[PDB]
């Protein structure tokens, strides 16, 4: 599971 | 009496919240005389967050292709720029609306108050702490991106925050009002990890000042233990170590109480080592790291802001 | 991702608010239109608090007696009336800030705003619950009579509370913006007790459902049950008994997890009955009941998948 771009 | 986890007024900030859109991509900005800054990554599509290059992406656009809106009132961009993470977007009109302003970067365990923002509209506003980690236990969905987080003093309000990303953990992060995010993160959708997080002893004893100012005693103690004494239990539990200017921090607290800081230590450190015991302080069964000193002398004393 | 209490963005009542000072009382106003309602004790001293006759007090006071302020100029009182517990008072000058408004009187387990103030100026905003025993538990002190409690649905601003004083045990008691207080209190130096609090079972069963949505699964368990046993329940541990107004309330968190309300309730007969085994849930160590499914929802962008 990756970062989010928010 | 009573003692509340409180944000600050959030009228002077709701003044300068824009909406900056891109065709597929929306977010929010921040609107300060003739300047707009937003989140770099406005400039992007839904595979453009896979892997960025922001770099050039800005280059290869212009001024018309990012769309202001004053709630309906779209605005003209008249200059692009890109400091770190954010884009400092111009404007043919300085928001009237404009506070008196400071940009501040804060340490962990420091405070602020986020306005939470949908397409430059805000919906909410509450208090968050950088964590030692630089996280925020912060409550964000997609599209939240813009929403600041700031302090009030006196008629000046000091912007500290803006929001760029999530974490696969659930927490929160972003960047300084020049872009320096808060921590080694960058503001890209790759594998990234918040780390071990610590206890803000400083804000944890300062929030047993405010439990002694309302009442609850319970676990005033009367031994002690010196300073290093303290930081041998403290780190232990995970709890961030006292330097020396901490205790001149609480100094303050400790005289309008009449309760030493080094003898509050030493409540604290029976409080870590037995436990409640069913008991609560100020009607919480964990201790609240949120507060800093200055937190709890503002809601202590009607600290009210112009 | 994330789930933490929020104010409202206060802007909108920050521009209502003006300090009422009559003799040597000073208190906080609402300013809307030309119109400044407060709290009726501000022509009162000590001596007065103890049995008073409003009715007289008010004879005995004028229009000239009322130096209204807001902020740089002075507002001019050109009459005065009293509507239960508060003072209206009429000014020459329509509030220009004056916000599309509602005088709402909320239900306990209701939620609001509070924009906590000194002096006709804000000192900071929180939400805070009308608990089941009519109280509310805030963060005021001494000049705080006369902050509001609010809520805001698209420009209108709905109020619902006016603050007036502290009960023996820390707690507030206030009226709703018509004067009307909210239960069995009254703004008289005789010896009132706030009465037996209870939780908020539907607010804790929203935010069980709000902690499943952010992870949390521990508490959940393979068992069910009916509604009137599980407010057989309920009764014990001092919970308010779950209507079947708040199982429809609830459908919607229900069906965005697949977990029955009932199956849910369940788990929270078992949680009283069995504590929560040194764990937390979104990160307290104790129940929650400020929650509101409806905070829940405005918080949770899940899908339910049909």
């Amino acid at each position: 599971t990756s970062a989010v771009l928010q | 009496s009573g003692f509340r986890k409180m944000a600050f007024p959030s009228g002077k900030v709701e003044g300068c919240m824009v909406q900056v859109t891109c065709g597929t991509t929306t977010l929010n900005g921040l609107w300060l005389d003739d300047v707009v800054y937003c989140p770099r990554h406005v400039i992007c599509t839904s595979e453009d967050m896979l892997n960025p290059n922001y770099e050039d992406l800005l280059i290869r656009k212009s001024n018309h292709n990012f769309l202001v809106q004053a709630g309906n009132v779209q605005l003209r961009v008249i200059g692009h720029s890109m400091q770190n993470c954010v884009l400092k977007l111009k404007v043919d009109t300085a928001n009237p609306k404009t506070p008196k302003y400071k940009f501040v970067r804060i340490q962990p365990g420091q405070t602020f108050s986020v306005l939470a923002c949908y397409n430059g509209s805000p919906s909410g506003v509450y208090q968050c702490a950088m964590r030692p980690n630089f996280t925020i236990k912060g409550s964000f969905l997609n599209g939240s991106a813009g929403s600041v987080g700031f302090n009030i003093d006196y008629d000046c309000v000091s912007f500290c925050y803006m929001h760029h990303m999530e974490l696969p953990t659930g927490v929160h992060a972003g960047t300084d009002l020049e872009g320096n995010f808060y921590g080694p993160f960058v503001d890209r959708q790759t594998a990234q990890a918040a780390g071990t997080d610590t206890t803000i002893t400083v804000n944890v004893l300062a929030w047993l000042y405010a439990a002694v100012i309302n009442g609850d005693r319970w676990f005033l103690n009367r031994f002690t233990t010196t300073l290093n004494d303290f930081n041998l239990v403290a780190m232990k539990y995970n709890y961030e170590p006292l330097t020396q200017d901490h205790v001149d921090i609480l100094g303050p607290l400790s005289a309008q109480t009449g309760i030493a800081v080094l003898d509050m230590c030493a409540s604290l450190k029976e409080l870590l080592q037995n436990g409640m015991n069913g008991r609560t302080i100020l009607g919480s069964a964990l201790l609240e790291d949120e507060f800093t000193p200055f937190d709890v002398v503002r809601q202590c004393s009607g600290v009210t802001f112009q």
